[PDB]
RNA sequence: AGCGUGUGCCUACCCUACGCCGGCAGGCGCGGGUAACCCGUUGAACCCCAUUCGUGAUGGGGAUCGGGGAUUGCAAUUAUUC
RNA sequence: AGGAGUGGAGCCUGCGGCUUAAUUUGACUCAACACGGGAAACCUCACCCGGCCCGGACACGGACAGGAUUGACAGAUUGAU
């Protein structure tokens, strides 16, 4: 039974159903309209996406 | 992500930038290069291939999506550029000094 | 590998009509986007395309979750005389 | 010589019983386990399990059957059974007494050893 | 047929020449147009630590977005006011069309 | 790494020789026989074969058990 | 009162007015919002007024612990939470 | 000059130490200690006790359609159909 015991662990909801869209970590990912990464990515790519530190 | 993209294919093309403009039922996407022959390929080949890997990952409609390749005017200004350009001088196999010393020359009469 | 005959043969005339390969980094996806007509998986795909790097007709370079494989001459022949086509048919990259 | 009483019935009341009114007779927890779901997407390893239960060795010391699922409510079915949990490292082999009702199979096996510190 | 455009973009002075090019073609076009509607601005604002590991003064950056939406209202037929809104649009203004 | 329990090792299948011409017998007149038991399933149809054991009935890709 | 946020790609998981049942935690058919429109005029707290308390480990303080009932999840026991 | 405090009381969280089969680890004056956006029931997980699969490509030599191999239900087994 590897075929059905293999992966019949629910990955439905918890933290590792999402993941960094960047570089694929589980760590301080930011969820926040929809971005779907962790902060260093985010802050390396802030940059063109038109997020500007002016405050 | 087209940044990233064109950047890791147009590195050896010398890349500068990239511009999306919207259009009613049309996708125009601007690529801006300094070898605007050596980034259409031989026929038109590798642009038609980037067309295609874009449109089939972005989820695109079939016949809307073009890539238009025009080349960047006054290529020692722009600073990604002359980057890629040492990048490629010092991974050839080249003394550091005489590299940091030429680009830095060239964007001095280059009219910066 | 225990992939079957049809599914090797499936993703290469998928590739030799359009010498073109997009794939999202998982190994948990049932059925590919866009060959969700037949049971097929995306780990098939990319161990059967590494292999062909391995054998040396393909390139390819990775994005964030998304591999880009590219098709070479060799590879266009490759394909031709594994798929057994006459030379006439041509992959879409090259004629306009 | 003491009888014991559960809930105002006894052993084989329990016993010739069934589920539909044994929710109610358990507490709110319990209640709301039972009243879930099928015990068919995880606890088929259940099924099996009071299946291998309901194997009946003869009138001996019954067989002791071992598993690794800490979530099973002791049904009234399984008392006088002999078991032996999965705590991470060994099992610990209990006698199920006719006290069990309402509770789990991880409340009789400890995980932890009890600590007896020495010298900082 | 009561028509209204939407005239949304993340930089503001292009958006003030795309509006005001839009009310002086509707102007000459002898047209009855509305007055520019000003919403409520909206504050993209999200904070994050500077370090990527865990040492050091605890100092964020406070990122921000601003997006301004305007509304124009006329009352004309659909195949003009096509015409009109296909004309020198912005890479970074959108323009959406919607009728009453 | 070799360890203190003893190793195990997965099954090394036994070889069977030309077991074809047991799933069909032959006479010295003219006529062809069925020695086992033909699956009635659509899809398991009537190309495969049937065991023969000791208890029960099994085929191969179908998985239908008959017994007595 | 004021900053806010709200139906998400693989990704399913949104914010909620209104009616009934139940002390309550909560439950069901019902309507809006992909948002200055709907929650919403966000009837927020501290404060204000009127009783009860009277220097007492007290009606201060709510730690520890027993019993019971609901919600989330495939699963709560080393009590998820209420 | 002052105000509100902390350090004393109960509790939450983090660190050291002790126990353990594991109690994963980085950081130790400002500039480590509600820090790693680290509010861990499963994933997270990198620590311990157990069992499967290859997801070991490509090249060489055996092997081989007379068979290279894969999958599986009576019943024991561990843990599980």
């Amino acid at each position: 039974g590897h075929q059905q015991l293999y992966w019949s662990h629910p990955r439905k909801f918890g933290q590792g159903s999402r993941s960094c869209r960047v570089c694929s970590n589980r760590h301080g990912l930011i969820r926040k309209y929809g971005l779907n990464m962790c902060r260093q990515c985010f802050r390396q790519y802030a940059k063109d996406i038109g997020f500007i530190k002016l405050d | 992500e087209l940044n990233e993209f064109l950047t890791r294919e147009l590195a050896e093309d010398g890349y500068s930038g990239v511009e999306v403009r919207v259009t009613p039922t049309r996708t125009e996407i601007i690529i801006l290069a300094t070898r605007t022959q050596n980034v259409l390929g031989e026929k038109g080949r590798r642009i038609r291939e980037l067309t295609a890997v874009v449109q089939k990952r972005f989820g695109f409609p079939e016949g809307s999506v073009e890539l238009y390749a025009e080349k960047v005017a006054t290529r020692g200004l722009c600073a990604i550029a002359q980057a890629e350009s040492l990048r490629y001088k010092l991974l050839g196999g080249l003394a550091v000094r005489r590299a940091c010393y030429g680009v830095l020359r060239f964007i001095m009469e280059s009219g910066a | 590998m225990l992939m079957p005959k049809k599914n090797r043969i499936a993703i290469y005339e998928l590739l030799f009509k359009e010498g073109v390969m997009v794939a999202k980094k998982d190994v948990h996806m049932p059925k590919h986007p866009e060959l969700a007509d037949k049971n097929v998986p995306n780990l098939h795909v990319m161990k059967a395309m590494q292999s062909l790097k391995s054998r040396g007709y393909v390139k390819e370079q990775f994005a964030w979750r998304h591999f880009y494989w590219y098709l070479t001459n060799e590879g266009i022949q490759y394909l031709r005389d594994y798929l057994h086509l006459p030379p006439e048919i041509v992959p879409a990259t090259l004629r306009r | 010589f003491r009888k014991f009483t559960y809930r105002g019935v006894d052993l084989d009341q329990l016993l010739d019983m069934s589920y539909e009114q044994l929710m109610q007779l358990y507490s709110a927890r319990q209640r709301r386990r039972l009243s879930r779901g099928l015990r068919r997407k995880q606890h088929s390893l259940l099924k099996r399990l009071r299946k291998a239960k309901k194997e009946a060795p003869p009138m001996e010391k019954p067989e002791v059957v071992k598993t690794h699922l800490r979530d099973m409510i002791i049904l009234p079915e399984m008392v006088g059974s002999m078991v032996g949990v999965y705590n991470g490292k060994t099992f610990n082999q209990v006698e199920i007494k006719p006290e069990m009702i309402g509770h789990y199979l991880g409340e009789f096996s400890i995980t932890y050893k009890p600590v007896k510190h020495g010298r900082p | 047929h009561r028509i209204r455009i939407t005239l949304t973009s993340r930089n503001v002075k292009s958006l003030e020449k795309v509006c005001a090019d839009l009310i002086r073609g509707a102007k000459e076009k002898n047209l009855k147009v509305k007055g520019p509607v000003r919403m409520p601005t909206k504050t993209l604002r999200i904070t994050t630590r500077k370090t990527p590991c865990g040492e050091g003064s605890k100092t964020w950056d406070r990122f921000q977005m601003r997006i301004h939406k305007r509304l124009i209202d006329l009352h004309s037929p659909s195949e003009i006011v096509k015409q009109i809104t296909s004309i020198s649009i912005e890479p970074g203004v959108e323009v959406e069309v919607t009728i009453a | 790494k070799s360890y203190t329990t003893p190793k195990k090792n997965k099954h090394k299948r036994k070889k069977v020789k030309l077991a074809v011409l047991k799933y069909y017998k032959v006479d010295e007149n003219g006529k062809i026989s069925r020695l086992r038991r033909e699956c009635p399933s659509d899809e398991c149809g009537a190309g495969v074969f049937m065991a023969s054991h000791f208890d029960r009935h099994y085929c191969g890709k179908c998985c239908l058990t008959y017994c007595f």
